[PDB]
RNA sequence: GAGGAGGGUGGUGAUGGCGUGCCUUUUGAAGAAUGAGCCUGCGAGUCAGGGACAUGUCGCAAGGUUAACCCGUGUGGGGUA
RNA sequence: AUGCCGUGGUGUAAAGCGUGGCAGUGAGACGGCGGGGGAUAAGCUCCGUACGUCGAAAGGGAAACAGCCCAGAUCGCCGGC
RNA sequence: CGCGGCACAUCCACCUUGUGGUGGGUGUGGGUAGGGGAGCGUCCCUCAUUCAGCGAAGCCACCGGGUGACCGGUGGUGGA
């Protein structure tokens, strides 16, 4: 029964040309290059998900390190005090009351100052 | 997810610094900080928050004596041959904002978000800057703890 | 009916067609190199040029004799337990 | 079509009375003379085939 | 049946000398991968049935027939006639009251009188002999209307 | 009577008998405190992999 | 506002909030309580974490909505090593009610 | 429904960071190694043999089995070499 | 010193051995230590090493980077160490 | 590590105490050559049932879905 291969090879085809529309160049247009985006677009994807949980936490603690350095604590400090004094917020939200909130951020500040030992020695 | 960086969302801010006796790399830094706008919680890479930042009595900004002698600014010409080479000592009794300002560039990223920010930065030589319309804050260094 | 019919669950096992994309058996179908076997078949007495052990044994020793009486043995054990009575047999009874 | 037997490894190999070929073990036919008695009834008898020389043996026997 | 390339006409040419053209070295108009070229691997004559058991083959049968007659689909019957001239009136009319269901299988045997020449032309209902019956059939039919000689002989030759 | 054993770093580049005796000890991954009792052949695991593991004597 | 914990995550939620949270036992309707790091009233912030552990914001689950299709399509190089798998993780919705 | 506030998909995407195409072959390729200008169609592990081996499943049972052939028209019944 | 063989005890999940089906592989590279040939050379060549890594392993560090160090990715998270 | 969602292997308590399934505990889930297992889609023949000039296939577009091959819905085209 000669198959007559067309349809079943049309499917993937127009998979990976409705998956590549937007492509600057041979690529939202031809299917080979369109496949070879693929491939690396969807490697980039991966790569970009976990590169974006590690990338948000650096930016909410450039942030973090801006709110404190306003209130003349550096991050490692207000770190070890929101450590010590065991507040469990995160980066995130400490970033967030961080924005909205200069009054619940600072209001922290001084509980990591009370939560701070004496020096550097310990 | 943020809520601040937006639309006309960021604040202008100026900074005059004084770069009175000052030496050369934590004045840059300073006012690349100020520039970029890291000095500000509502950061982000993307926009260009930061303050417009005045940098004035360029000309005496302190350097090592031993490298106002020695410390060359190379500058290549694409033309065989035509490296420009030349010390920040004649650099500086020529253009000591030219120095300055090559040191805050660079020490700012290197993308077009650093044109978009440098073009905030002036530097004078004399007291006497004229961007005196706003109300140019004094900004001055400050360690800060730990 | 013919609507009601299967196999056992254990035959009608999915032919392996080999050269099927990499996700499969892909590429190189098994034979994975570019050596002889990837596209064609070393024999069975080939050894790599060294006598192989069809060559270098000695053939067994002796001749087979044309006329070899070759019979057919019954069990007189099992004789007993093919006639538990018995009392007549004969090698016709027995085939 | 109809399979062929290798010949000159069935005139050498004997499947016994049960599912073991017995090589000849004779490196005994044609200089005896130096070679003590000792290694000629090492070399007097019928070896049963090891391992790593049976899966291709039997398929000479086939 | 696909002409393999040594079937194919021609191409026992290599056009094109190995090299010096910039094309590929190709042997034979009729490779494979030209076009008009050989099948490779391609559908050849077969003749391909099984040589199944003659133990395997009556089993299935009898088995077929014993289901049949475990659910009381089997109609043994004296003649399907109106008793001398093919009628399919009344042949009709007795098997779709006869078996009230869909598919017949009707076993007359190598009589005439109207079985296996009248009861034809009923979709559903297919006639055979009582020894080329076979388990397809059975199966495919849903109820097997017997004739009294067929079904007796068929038990006497089965045994 | 008693060690709290702790992986606090890999076996990449562990020998064999180092990694043997990490399972021997009963370590899977990295943070991972297993304990062990009476220490006559504890203690020589606990040389044979003295860069892996670390040990705080549990109760 | 308070900094509700779920899910090994942090969330900054007032009343009536909604909330893509993890996939927590339950069903529409039946509320659910969920403990917080950090409570504020804007001036009056809580952070002694007994003085947390009292404090629990409560939400009713409503939803039980999927995450999007996320795409995986791992693929090495000449290894020649293709391996697709897709993903709907598992969500739900919530209000905030304390 | 207007200028719209909250909101949702869809174009596009200023801007930031991350990032050295596919294949074959290689100790090693993004490779300045091979091959491909592009799209659509065609192109490569098949089948024959009461074959050899091993195994999964199924008949029957110290048995199993028929080959050519004879009767029949569904591949069904005989055929014991 | 090590390593090797045995036994004795404790620990450990498939690890072992026997017998089959199916393979591949038999161009290895660098790195640590031990040596040969080199010239007290090589990104050299050839060996040893229950040594490692790449091969065939991504992520982080090394500016960039097959072999160096950390670490072995089942998927998701705008969470922590 | 946390929190969710798949998968595999051994193990018990189980249902029918080996087939195959409920609960759990533990371990595990990079991968090339290669090995095993399970599968998607094309087309042809049978049995069952079913949709179709009120609109079949094919095609195109959108909206959905599956862990993957891929699947369904809807509209446009078409006219078996």
């Amino acid at each position: 029964a000669r198959v007559k291969r067309a349809v079943n090879a049309h499917k993937k085809r127009r998979s990976i040309l409705k998956a590549s529309r937007g492509y600057r160049g041979q690529r939202s247009r031809l299917y080979r290059k369109a496949k070879e985006q693929q491939l690396h677009s969807l490697n980039y994807a991966y790569r970009d998900r976990r590169a974006r949980k590690g990338e948000f936490r650096k930016l909410w603690i450039a942030r973090i390190n801006a709110a404190a350095r306003l209130n003349d604590i550096t991050y490692n400090r207000l770190i070890q005090g929101l450590k010590a004094a065991g507040v469990e917020v995160d980066r995130k939200n400490l970033a967030d009351i961080a924005i909205s909130d200069p009054a619940a951020f600072t209001a922290l500040v001084d509980v990591a100052r009370a939560a701070l030992p004496e020096d550097v020695n310990a | 997810p943020t809520y601040a960086p937006k639309a006309g969302d960021t604040t202008r801010s100026w900074y005059v610094i004084d770069a009175t006796d000052v030496v050369l790399g934590r004045l840059a830094v300073a006012a690349a900080n100020l520039l970029r706008g890291k000095h500000k919680p509502t950061f982000a890479p993307n926009v260009d928050g930061g303050d417009f930042v005045i940098v004035i009595n360029a000309d005496k900004v302190a350097i090592s004596g031993d490298k106002l002698q020695h410390k060359m600014v190379y500058r290549h010409s694409g033309y065989p041959g035509g490296l420009h080479k030349r010390t920040i000592g004649e650099l500086m009794q020529r253009h000591p904002d030219r120095v300055v300002e090559k040191a805050i560039l660079g020490m700012l990223p290197k993308n077009r978000l650093s044109r978009q920010i440098q073009r905030k930065l002036r530097v004078y030589a004399g007291p006497e800057h004229p961007h005196s319309a706003q109300q140019p804050v004094p900004y001055e260094l400050k360690q800060v703890a730990q | 009916k013919l609507h009601d019919l299967r196999p056992a669950r254990g035959s009608k096992i999915a032919r392996t067609r080999v050269g099927r994309g990499d996700g499969s058996k892909g590429k190189t179908a098994g034979r994975g190199t570019k050596g002889t076997r990837a596209r064609k078949q070393v024999p069975v007495t080939f050894e790599g040029g060294q006598m192989p052990i069809h060559m270098r044994l000695p053939k067994l020793k002796g001749f087979r004799n044309r006329f070899r009486t070759e019979y057919e043995i019954v069990n007189v054990g099992d004789i007993n337990r093919l006639f538990p009575q018995g009392g007549a047999v004969g090698v016709d009874d027995l085939v | 079509p109809k399979a062929k037997t290798h010949s000159g490894a069935s005139k050498r190999f004997r499947r016994t009375g049960t599912g073991k070929i017995v090589r000849q073990k004779a490196n005994r036919r044609h200089l005896l003379e130096h070679k003590p008695s000792t290694r000629t009834r090492r070399l007097d008898g019928r070896t049963v085939v090891a391992a790593n020389d049976t899966k291709r043996v039997t398929s000479l026997l086939n | 049946s696909t002409k393999t390339r040594g079937e194919v006409s021609g191409g026992g040419r290599k056009p094109y000398r190995q090299k010096g053209t910039g094309r590929a070295r190709q042997g034979s108009t009729r490779a494979p991968q030209f076009t008009g070229g050989g099948v490779v691997h391609g559908p050849k004559p077969r003749d391909y049935s099984q040589r199944t058991p003659k133990k395997m083959i009556a089993a299935a049968l009898r088995g077929a027939l014993s289901d049949r007659a475990r659910n009381g689909r089997i109609h043994a019957i004296t003649e399907l006639v109106e008793g001398q001239n093919p009628s399919t009136k009344s042949a009709r009319a007795f098997l779709a009251s006869l078996t009230e269901r869909k598919q017949v299988l009707v076993v007359i045997g190598r009589s005439d009188e109207a079985g296996a020449k009248s009861v034809r032309n009923l979709p559903g209902v297919h006639i055979l002999a009582p020894d080329q019956l076979n388990t397809y059939d059975v199966l495919r039919a849903d109820d097997v209307v017997f004739s009294v000689e067929a079904l007796n002989a068929y038990i006497a030759a089965n045994t | 009577s008693q060690l709290k054993i702790t992986q606090v770093r890999s076996t990449i580049g562990a020998r064999w008998k180092q990694r043997e005796s990490l399972r021997t000890l009963g370590l899977r991954r990295i943070r991972h405190s297993v304990i062990r009792e009476d220490n006559a052949a504890t203690r020589g695991l606990i040389a044979v992999v003295r860069h892996l593991v670390e040990v705080e004597p549990a109760q | 506002y308070a900094i509700v914990k779920t899910g090994g995550k942090q969330y900054k939620v007032a009343v009536g909030d909604v909330v893509k949270v993890e996939k927590l036992e339950s069903e529409q309707g039946e509320k659910v309580s969920l403990p917080v790091a950090l409570v504020v009233d804007g001036a009056t912030v809580t952070t002694d974490a007994k003085a947390l552990a009292k404090v629990a914001v409560t939400g009713e689950v409503l939803g039980h909505t999927k995450g999007p299709k996320i795409r995986i399509h791992k693929f090495k190089n000449k290894t020649g090593y293709h391996k697709r798998q897709g993903h709907r993780q598992q969500l739900t919705v919530l209000k905030v009610t304390g």
